[PDB]
């Protein structure tokens, strides 16, 4: 009776028939990686010496809220 | 806390199966009414119907979407002993490209391999013959070939590919029975490709697994070097097929075994990236699973 | 004086520091004694010290929550090939001040 699927986004969709939420059903999207999208953009790669390049990555990662990332970059 | 925002399908009947395409943005609902609709997200924040039609002559239980790369392309299954493959062309034209009719009984299951070996599709069959198409000209949709076919000596009701995409993973399926046969016989199979013999062999089977299948998903990869299976028998499975170094030898494991549904679980899927399981059982409720660095499963959320 | 032989130096041990108040304050300051005596391997474990113990990877409570920052590759593997390497070097001065600290970052 039923249907499942993900997204890019975290959006569930989910399809079951109206004897358990008969000869038809009801869907609703369920909006239940934003970190993804601004490291990729605000990382540095080339450019610059090593040293700068650990020091943006850094402080970019620290910016963004995780640490036990940020201060991978500093030991490197 | 997700909200439940619910659209008006207006379908004549049941839904079987719905399925968002490469980008999060497109989704497509097949029906038991011989119809097949897509909803596209607008910028104020709402899907509405852009293109439905008459599909099939029978009940269409599944339709999956294609790469990018090769286009806008659907594919359906039906009760109507068929498959079918569709392409929208520039309004809402979607045309019909072929038909394979090759099946007996029913077809079950409807999946487009990997994208990294080229246009494949796989096609199950309630007599229990799972057989895999190829386009060698990746842009004529017309022409389809039959490559291989396995027979399992079981009834059919499920597949899915292994998405693992580097130079180390032989391509592998898998398929599950739906068999209530009163003998305990393993209701889920595994098969992989043998780079030397141009065809395919099974690899192993789950013989802890005697109650009936209703799906199989594989987990995305994104970096792992062993594979991770998740079963929907009775309570939501999920097992392990770490290789041993050089068919091949896997040692399977398992890891999850949740009865927390009291009742069938029917369809499962996965996040995006291996982390996150979700479920759907006869109680009427989605439930969410996830790790905790002990390979400890537990829950992470419930939703009515 | 047979100073030049052994794996300790007095000269070191007389400006150490160890404040349990703020162990982040001590480090640096370790890390300007050993520029100040002579040992490039010393200011480099000091800088990783400092680096490695900042308050912001403390430990949860809950583990479903995020994994500790001891599983790390980092945090327990670094420290311990570190004093793998002191022992067999068999230096019990920056053994004891490695382990004092970070036992007492607890």
């Amino acid at each position: 009776p039923e249907g499942l699927c993900y997204g890019l986004f975290g959006d569930l969709a989910f399809a079951a028939k109206e004897s358990l939420v008969l000869a038809s059903s009801a869907l609703s999207v369920f909006e239940t990686m934003r970190w993804f999208v601004d490291t990729a953009e605000r990382y540095a790669l080339a450019g610059r010496p090593l040293a700068e390049l650990c020091d943006h990555n850094a402080k970019v990662a620290r910016e963004l809220g995780r640490n036990q990332v940020a201060q991978t970059w500093t030991m490197l | 806390m997700f909200v439940a925002r619910s659209i008006a399908a207006d379908h004549k009947d049941l839904i079987h199966d719905v399925s968002f395409d490469f980008h999060g943005r497109r989704m497509a609902t097949c029906s038991s009414d011989q119809s097949v609709k897509v909803w596209d997200k607008s910028e104020s924040g709402d899907w509405h119907c852009t293109a439905s039609w008459k599909t099939h002559s029978g009940s269409v239980w599944r339709v999956t979407w294609a790469h990018p790369e090769f286009g806008q392309v659907l594919a359906s299954c039906s009760f109507d002993r068929t498959a079918a493959v569709w392409e929208e062309i520039v309004q809402s034209h979607w045309v019909k490209r072929t038909t394979l009719v090759d099946s007996r009984t029913s077809v079950t299951d409807v999946k487009f391999a990997p994208k990294h070996m080229g246009l494949m599709l796989a096609t199950c069959s309630a007599d229990g013959i799972v057989r895999i198409y190829e386009a060698p000209d990746v842009m004529n949709l017309s022409q389809w070939s039959l490559q291989h076919e396995i027979s399992c000596k079981l009834s059919c009701s499920c597949i899915s590919w292994n998405p693992s995409s580097s130079r180390a993973h032989s391509p592998m399926i898998a398929v599950g029975s739906d068999d209530s046969s009163p003998n305990a016989m393993a209701k889920v199979q595994i098969f992989e490709y043998n780079e030397n013999t141009r065809k395919y062999a099974k690899a192993e089977t789950l013989m802890t697994v005697t109650d009936p299948v209703h799906d199989i998903a594989f987990a995305p990869n994104l970096g792992r070097s062993f594979h991770i299976l998740a079963i929907a028998t009775k309570d939501v499975r999920i097992f392990t097929l770490k290789p041993v170094r050089k068919p091949t030898k896997f040692e399977i494991h398992i890891v999850a075994q949740f009865d927390n549904h009291n009742s069938q679980v029917w369809r499962v899927s996965w996040n995006i990236t291996g982390t996150v399981l979700a479920s759907s059982g006869d109680d009427g409720c989605v439930r969410l699973w996830k790790a905790n660095y002990m390979d400890n499963w537990k829950c992470t959320g419930i939703l009515k | 004086d047979i100073a030049c032989l052994l794996p300790v130096h007095k000269s070191l041990g007389e400006l150490y520091i160890l404040n349990v108040n703020d162990i982040q304050e001590t480090c640096q300051k370790n890390a300007a004694s050993a520029l100040l005596v002579g040992r490039k391997d010393l200011v480099q474990v000091w800088s990783l010290a400092t680096v490695a113990t900042d308050l912001c990877l403390g430990p949860k409570s809950d583990p479903d929550l995020e994994t500790p920052w001891a599983r790390h590759p980092f945090g327990r593997q670094l420290l311990e090939s570190l004093l793998a390497h002191y022992c067999r070097l068999r230096d019990v001065q920056t053994l004891a001040m490695l382990c004092s600290v970070f036992e007492a970052q607890s």
